[PDB]
């Protein structure tokens, strides 16, 4: 109510924030690039496709 | 494949990627960057109120 | 039967030293019976040593070539046929010579 910055509604992102150690919920980039191994059995096959 | 998959670190979006193959049937993943997660290590050094 | 106006086609696998090279064929032929089936010359090890043939009807059958996208020919007693496929191999081969 004599606030500073709340960064719940102004840090870059697209965040909102809980009590946190040093968090940033929700924010809506902070991309995660992801990579998978996939073993080829766990595909449908090409010809039952 | 392998399917790489980077999507902005958005909590509520279920961005529904495809694993592109001709080996097999190319296949759907959801690569949901769910959550932004951060938590790092950290020290309380002070409560204020 | 002369294995005439045969297809050996694409269906992939994942290829295997064993017998994990698989490839459909329309089998087609100008008569109908058992046909003993193996590549021109060795090279493939085939898991059916005959496979049945009707005309114009279509049949997997099961090999094992070496190669790991099964892009082999197979030599449908009387017609030769590439019995493709394009198959990834297991990450490891630790058992026993081909």
């Amino acid at each position: 109510r004599d606030k500073g910055a709340p960064l719940n509604d102004v840090a870059p992102f697209g965040c909102s924030i809980a009590l946190e150690p040093l968090r940033a919920e929700n924010c809506a980039v902070g991309s995660i690039p992801i990579s998978i191994d996939i073993p080829d059995a766990a595909f449908t096959r090409i010809s039952e496709t | 494949y392998e399917h790489t998959a980077v999507m902005p670190n958005k909590v509520g979006i279920p961005y529904k990627a495809l694993v592109e193959r001709p080996g097999y049937a190319p296949v759907h993943l959801q690569i949901q960057l769910v959550n932004t997660r951060i938590i790092p290590s950290t020290n309380l050094e002070y409560i204020t109120c | 039967p002369t294995v005439s106006d045969l297809e050996c086609k694409i269906t992939e696998c994942t290829y295997a030293s064993d017998f994990g090279g698989i490839a459909t064929v329309a089998y087609k032929s100008s008569k109908a019976g058992n046909c003993p089936i193996h590549s021109p010359s060795g090279v493939a090890v085939i898991k059916e040593n005959d496979v049945t043939l009707a005309e114009s009807g279509s049949f997997t059958f099961h090999f094992s070539t070496a190669n790991i996208h099964p892009a082999f020919k197979l030599q449908v007693c009387t017609s030769a046929v590439t019995c493709k496929g394009d198959c990834k191999p297991p990450k490891d081969h630790i058992v026993d010579y081909p």
